[PDB]
RNA sequence: GGGGGGAACCUGGGGAACUGAAACAUCUCAGUACCCAGAGGAGAGGAAAGAGAAAUCGACUCCCUGAGUAGCGGCGAGCGA
RNA sequence: UGGUUCGUGGAGCCAUGGGGGAAUCUGGGCGGACCACCGCCUAAGGCUAAGUACUCCGGGUGACCGAUAGCGCACCAGUAC
RNA sequence: GUAGGGAAACCGAGUCCGAACAGGGCGCAGCGGCCGCAAAGUCCGCGGCCGUGGACCCGAAACCGGGC
RNA sequence: GCUGGGGCUAGGAGUGAAAAGCUAACCGAGCCCGGAGAUAGCUGGUUCUCCCCGAAAUGACUUUAGGGUCAGCCUCAGGCG
RNA sequence: GUGGAGCCUGGGAGUGAGGGCGCGAGCGAUAACGUCCGCGUCCGAGCGCGGGAACAACCGAGACCGCCAGCUAAGGCCCCC
RNA sequence: UGAAAUACCACCCUGGCGCGGCUGGGGGCCUAACCCUCGGAUGGGGGGACAGCGCUUGGCGGGCAGUUUGACUGGGGCGGUCGCCUCCUAAAAGGUAACGGAGGCGCCCAAAGGUCCCCUCAGGCGGGACGGAAAUCCGCCGGAGAGCGCAAGGGUAGAAGGGGGCCUGACUGCGAGGCCUGCAAGCCGAGCAGGGGCGAAAGCCGGGCCUAGUGAACCGGUGGUCCCGUGUGGAAGGGCCAU
């Protein structure tokens, strides 16, 4: 982790709850992470989106 | 005069029915982003304190 | 009528520090030691602008308990209804 | 600011040094910020035995001392020094 | 002391995490021939050690208060 | 300039032609009583007899290093075999 | 392999300055009664006993008491002996 | 005619002006609070709503007060060091010290991750325009001496190395059993369930060839949850899950 390698949360796009914490290099990856993850509230896979930590 | 209950102990720990001392695992108050889901899940459970340390804590809870 | 005195006790007005926190400042020792004013054989308190959950109790003081509980606390050491 | 278990805490209650400043029962305070409901209580005048504390003093009694002990002093001691 | 589990609401020989009827954590069960024997537990005495007090005894340099 | 008598200024205070000098025969903060049996992880000391067993001076961590908590090693009671 | 063996639960510790020697290394200088580890040993706690002229830890040997009895260990047997 | 259409009745905007209330500043004067002074004092004179003083705001502040100012260490100071990883020392299990001998970490990667399919290095010799010791091409030899982000060691092509496709398991809920171990930590983990990824399938997948890339509590933030809510319903504020 550093100034360019930020920590972040993943938010389920359907129910809005943040289910995952992770990291990325915002120089290499300026756009928001989008990743299908299993949401335990919706109980199914959902596109999650990077959100400010 | 009569012993006083240690309240730091009372707030952190429980004496079980058979006299074990059970506490919350340490290590997940923060700095959790790069911790595997295995580390977080398992740190969320209670554990049984080793006997020498349990004997000390129990004496601090004379009325539990 | 007052003045001054009385071992300890009592109330009010002021009020430490060593020490403990294995250093230390909040905190503790403690509203203690001590100074001062006043009281009297006692002093203080006392007849609800109370308690607080009982559809309840019924002034104040003191003992037992409630209870090292509820809580307070660099949620430390400890303090404590 | 203080008191309370309450160290600013969601901080009410009781007390008040500063500023502002009411009402007389349809008045007002409280039930832990606050608002509603529901209850409790009547502030800003005063007094009041007993149950409680102490032990200079008198007595009674000790699995208390017995002259280096027991009060500092059994004796001309708060003395000699 | 006779019930525990849970932060708690709560449920209870179970409960908590969980979607689980999954898995796991913490829990749950006398001797002899109605009797005697023994025992959970608790009460009192005694003893070891611990906590709070000066806490086995003697000893500072110092700090504070009020006076001289 | 020296000196008698009569006076005033004191404890974080006096006074000092300045030496931290002097403030009642030891002053980098007087003396006395009190808090007080301050605190001392330091040094000293610790009192009759006999019987059985019998260590350690290592590891981890420690504002820790000559002090501690836990483990190791000793000892007693119960149990197992 | 029945031993002051081992294991389980619990009560009480003390110790956490070690030291010499042998071997294996590092450090030092193929120095130190030097230092720091490892395996072992003894002194520590056997400054009790024999030998080593004397001498904690080298060699011999684990002192329950008594005997004007005997055998040995290391080391000794010219005299001190 | 525009969106609205007229004369007159309101009310209100706009922006300004003159009066006035109510003050906010400033300048000037006054006297009577308050302060000073005066043989005179229910007075005269001077200052003057300032200054002084009360409450409260921020600031300067060794004049004073309470304290802090680490440890290791061939004495202490000075210098160096303090956690973590690799190798040696280390006496062929484990472990093992010195201010002994040498290095490295406090990152990184959205692919440098999962799966499937495919491919095989460095180097040497010969040959080929610009073109070289070394760019790219062809042949032959070449078991690993290359590569694997970065120290070192282990491991490794019968891939952990190179390329491509589809993907997000860099899962949620758990966890038999163990390694290590004073505690607390650290580590490995099959399998079961939910919903997925790749693959015809057997299967694999709970990040990365592995071992460093880190920080217990307390206090507080944020997103959920809807568990507590001080007579009651709410709220305040807590708890729980995640960060
Ligand atoms: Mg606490
Ligand atoms: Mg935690
Ligand atoms: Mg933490
Ligand atoms: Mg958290
Ligand atoms: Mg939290
Ligand atoms: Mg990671
Ligand atoms: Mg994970
Ligand atoms: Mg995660
Ligand atoms: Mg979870
Ligand atoms: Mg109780
Ligand atoms: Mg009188
Ligand atoms: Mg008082
Ligand atoms: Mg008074
Ligand atoms: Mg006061
Ligand atoms: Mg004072
Ligand atoms: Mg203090
Ligand atoms: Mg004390
Ligand atoms: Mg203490
Ligand atoms: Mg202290
Ligand atoms: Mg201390
Ligand atoms: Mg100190
Ligand atoms: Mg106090
Ligand atoms: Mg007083
Ligand atoms: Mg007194
Ligand atoms: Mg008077
Ligand atoms: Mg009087
Ligand atoms: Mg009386
Ligand atoms: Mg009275
Ligand atoms: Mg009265
Ligand atoms: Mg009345
Ligand atoms: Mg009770
Ligand atoms: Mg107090
Ligand atoms: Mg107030
Ligand atoms: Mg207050
Ligand atoms: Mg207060
Ligand atoms: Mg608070
Ligand atoms: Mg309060
Ligand atoms: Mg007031
Ligand atoms: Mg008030
Ligand atoms: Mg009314
Ligand atoms: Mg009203
Ligand atoms: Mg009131
Ligand atoms: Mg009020
Ligand atoms: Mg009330
Ligand atoms: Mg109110
Ligand atoms: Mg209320
Ligand atoms: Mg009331
Ligand atoms: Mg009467
Ligand atoms: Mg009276
Ligand atoms: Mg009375
Ligand atoms: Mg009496
Ligand atoms: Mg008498
Ligand atoms: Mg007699
Ligand atoms: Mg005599
Ligand atoms: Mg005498
Ligand atoms: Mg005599
Ligand atoms: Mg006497
Ligand atoms: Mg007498
Ligand atoms: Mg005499
Ligand atoms: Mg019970
Ligand atoms: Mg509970
Ligand atoms: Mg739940
Ligand atoms: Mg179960
Ligand atoms: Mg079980
Ligand atoms: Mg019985
Ligand atoms: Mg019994
Ligand atoms: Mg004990
Ligand atoms: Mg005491
Ligand atoms: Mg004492
Ligand atoms: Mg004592
Ligand atoms: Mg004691
Ligand atoms: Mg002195
Ligand atoms: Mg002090
Ligand atoms: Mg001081
Ligand atoms: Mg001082
Ligand atoms: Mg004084
Ligand atoms: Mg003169
Ligand atoms: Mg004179
Ligand atoms: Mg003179
Ligand atoms: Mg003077
Ligand atoms: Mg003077
Ligand atoms: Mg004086
Ligand atoms: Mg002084
Ligand atoms: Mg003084
Ligand atoms: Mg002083
Ligand atoms: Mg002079
Ligand atoms: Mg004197
Ligand atoms: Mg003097
Ligand atoms: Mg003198
Ligand atoms: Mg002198
Ligand atoms: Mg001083
Ligand atoms: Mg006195
Ligand atoms: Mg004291
Ligand atoms: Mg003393
Ligand atoms: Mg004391
Ligand atoms: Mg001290
Ligand atoms: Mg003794
Ligand atoms: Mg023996
Ligand atoms: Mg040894
Ligand atoms: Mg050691
Ligand atoms: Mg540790
Ligand atoms: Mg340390
Ligand atoms: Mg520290
Ligand atoms: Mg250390
Ligand atoms: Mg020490
Ligand atoms: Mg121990
Ligand atoms: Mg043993
Ligand atoms: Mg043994
Ligand atoms: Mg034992
Ligand atoms: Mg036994
Ligand atoms: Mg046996
Ligand atoms: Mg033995
Ligand atoms: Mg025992
Ligand atoms: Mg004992
Ligand atoms: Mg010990
Ligand atoms: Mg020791
Ligand atoms: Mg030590
Ligand atoms: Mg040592
Ligand atoms: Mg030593
Ligand atoms: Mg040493
Ligand atoms: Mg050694
Ligand atoms: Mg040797
Ligand atoms: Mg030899
Ligand atoms: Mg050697
Ligand atoms: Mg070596
Ligand atoms: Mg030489
Ligand atoms: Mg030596
Ligand atoms: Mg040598
Ligand atoms: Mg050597
Ligand atoms: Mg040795
Ligand atoms: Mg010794
Ligand atoms: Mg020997
Ligand atoms: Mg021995
Ligand atoms: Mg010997
Ligand atoms: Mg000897
Ligand atoms: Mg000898
Ligand atoms: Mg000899
Ligand atoms: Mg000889
Ligand atoms: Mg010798
Ligand atoms: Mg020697
Ligand atoms: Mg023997
Ligand atoms: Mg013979
Ligand atoms: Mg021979
Ligand atoms: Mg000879
Ligand atoms: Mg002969
Ligand atoms: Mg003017
Ligand atoms: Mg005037
Ligand atoms: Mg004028
Ligand atoms: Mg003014
Ligand atoms: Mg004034
Ligand atoms: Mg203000
Ligand atoms: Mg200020
Ligand atoms: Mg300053
Ligand atoms: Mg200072
Ligand atoms: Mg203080
Ligand atoms: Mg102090
Ligand atoms: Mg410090
Ligand atoms: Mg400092
Ligand atoms: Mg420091
Ligand atoms: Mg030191
Ligand atoms: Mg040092
Ligand atoms: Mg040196
Ligand atoms: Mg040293
Ligand atoms: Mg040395
Ligand atoms: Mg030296
Ligand atoms: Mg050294
Ligand atoms: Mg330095
Ligand atoms: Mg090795
Ligand atoms: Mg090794
Ligand atoms: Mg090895
Ligand atoms: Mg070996
Ligand atoms: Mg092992
Ligand atoms: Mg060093
Ligand atoms: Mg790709
Ligand atoms: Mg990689
Ligand atoms: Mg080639
Ligand atoms: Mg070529
Ligand atoms: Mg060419
Ligand atoms: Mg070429
Ligand atoms: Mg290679
Ligand atoms: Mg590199
Ligand atoms: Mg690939
Ligand atoms: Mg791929
Ligand atoms: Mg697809
Ligand atoms: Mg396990
Ligand atoms: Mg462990
Ligand atoms: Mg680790
Ligand atoms: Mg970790
Ligand atoms: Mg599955
Ligand atoms: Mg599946
Ligand atoms: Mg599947
Ligand atoms: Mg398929
Ligand atoms: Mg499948
Ligand atoms: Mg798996
Ligand atoms: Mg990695
Ligand atoms: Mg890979
Ligand atoms: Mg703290
Ligand atoms: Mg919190
Ligand atoms: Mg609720
Ligand atoms: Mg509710
Ligand atoms: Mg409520
Ligand atoms: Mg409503
Ligand atoms: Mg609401
Ligand atoms: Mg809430
Ligand atoms: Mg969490
Ligand atoms: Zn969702």
């Amino acid at each position: 982790a550093s100034e360019v390698r930020i920590k972040l949360l993943l938010e389920c796009t359907e129910c809005k709850r943040r289910n995952y914490a992770t990291e990325k290099n915002k120089r290499n990856t300026p756009n928001k992470l989008e990743l299908r993850k299993y949401c335990p509230w919706c109980r199914k896979h959902t596109v999650h989106r990077e959100v400010k930590i | 005069p009569k012993m006083k209950t240690h309240k730091g102990a009372k707030k952190r720990v429980k004496i079980t029915a058979s006299g074990k001392v059970v506490a919350m695992k340490t290590g997940k108050r923060h700095l959790n982003w790069q911790k595997s889901g295995k580390e977080i899940r398992q740190k969320g459970r209670k554990f049984v304190l080793a006997k020498p340390e349990a004997e000390r804590i129990k004496l601090l809870l004379p009325y539990e």
